[PDB]
């Protein structure tokens, strides 16, 4: 399963 | 064995011809088990391996929600990255990620992963202690500031250390049959005369998994670094991998030459000679 | 900056005249990913050619393999064609059963 951090991972 | 799951994503520009392509796919190994891609007609994540088949509704859903941020996201990171190195609108770009967990062969965690790329080059990396970052250059350090003040690394851990694992350990389990089963590569030498005073000894390795595997070429007992022409270890596309490893030598010495072979799937490591 | 592809061509099976196999063409070790690859039968292009789904490697440079049912005989010639920014002219390489 992949990391829920679609929210906070802007590079 | 040891085993690792890992998530590589691919985000590239094209200007004139869209917004960014978003593709996800997911490998316990060296078997992929998800896909998701932006640019499918309706975009969502299949199943790519029959075990992954009866995760529920909510698996296939969340997995989904999260890839479709992630396109957002990664759009909005893509415009940053080509603001950081005063790139112009015109050319295309890709951030790639890939990032995961590995066990050791009694299923505790060894290490966690998670890489980043702009165009081809490191970009920035989660350090083995899982918080602290490497930047390659002043750009990633633009990233890596952000990323400390958003606590990001926490969340990585937390992540590679807890639902990785979980969730990778109950894809063994349920996969057991395959993720835990190596297969032994066949083996086999060819021999090909180049001349009157050479011949080509290759040496075969078929239907193997995982694809890790050495193939090496004696003579009289020395390795033929140098003079062995090895292939990149290729699939055949029913899960197994295929490699060869060649070397040319002289017409009539070819029993002083030992192909040598291992792989998790043996035992004991072979020894092949050509048998004319 | 670029990198151009890594390509062989081979079948899923020992190949055997008169029984059916996969052709593959595996393209690898290139950057960036757009690519275009086709199978060739004798000369033409094989129409419903199947491919994997976009990966890379630890060194970031992306592989695809297209593969196809075939059915090898001693005078059909198969082939991948292979063309990629980093080539001025599409790459041919033909399938050799030895290789």
């Amino acid at each position: 399963h992949p990391v829920g951090d679609a929210d906070y991972f802007e590079y | 064995g040891s085993h690792s799951m890992r998530y590589f994503y691919t985000a590239m520009s094209r200007p004139g011809r869209g917004e960014p392509r978003f593709i996800a796919v997911g490998y316990v190994d060296d078997t992929q088990f998800v896909r998701f891609d932006s640019d499918a007609a309706s975009p969502r994540t299949e199943p790519r391996a029959p075990w992954i088949e009866q995760e529920g509704p909510e698996y296939w859903d969340r997995n989904t929600q999260i890839f479709k941020t992630n396109t957002q996201t990664y759009r909005e990171s893509l415009r940053n990255l080509r603001g950081y190195y005063n790139q112009s609108e015109a050319g295309s770009h890709i951030i790639q990620r890939m990032y995961g967990c590995d066990l050791g062969p009694d299923g505790r965690l060894l290490r966690g992963h998670d890489q980043s790329a702009y165009d081809g080059k490191d970009y920035i990396a989660l350090n083995e202690d899982l918080s602290s970052w490497t930047a390659a250059d002043t750009a990633a350090q633009i990233t890596q500031r952000k990323w400390e003040a958003a606590r990001v690394a926490e969340q990585l851990r937390a992540y590679l250390e807890g639902l990785c694992v979980e969730w990778l350990r109950r894809y063994l389990e349920n996969g057991k049959e395959t993720l835990q089963r190596a297969d032994p590569p066949k083996t086999h030498v060819t021999h090909h005369p180049v001349s009157d005073h050479e011949a080509t000894l290759r040496c075969w390795a078929l239907g193997f998994y995982p694809a890790e595997i050495t193939l090496t070429w004696q003579r009289d007992g020395e390795d033929q670094t140098q003079d062995t022409e090895l292939v990149e270890t290729r699939p055949a596309g029913d899960r197994t991998f295929q490699k060869w490893a060649a070397v040319v030598v002289p017409s009539g010495e070819e029993q002083r030459y030992t192909c040598h072979v291992q792989h998790e799937g043996l035992p004991k490591p072979l020894t092949l000679r050509w048998e004319p | 900056i670029q990198r151009t592809p890594k390509i062989q061509v081979y079948s899923r099976h020992p190949a055997e005249n008169g029984k059916s196999n996969f052709l593959n063409c595996y393209v690898s070790g290139f950057h960036p990913s757009d690519i275009e690859v086709d199978l060739l039968k004798n000369g033409e292009r094989i129409e419903k050619v199947e491919h994997s789904d976009l990966s890379f490697s630890k060194d970031w440079s992306f592989y695809l393999l297209y593969y196809t049912e075939f059915t090898p005989t001693e005078k059909d010639e198969y082939a991948c064609r292979v063309n990629h920014v980093t080539l001025s002219q599409p790459k041919i390489v033909k399938w050799d059963r030895d290789m």
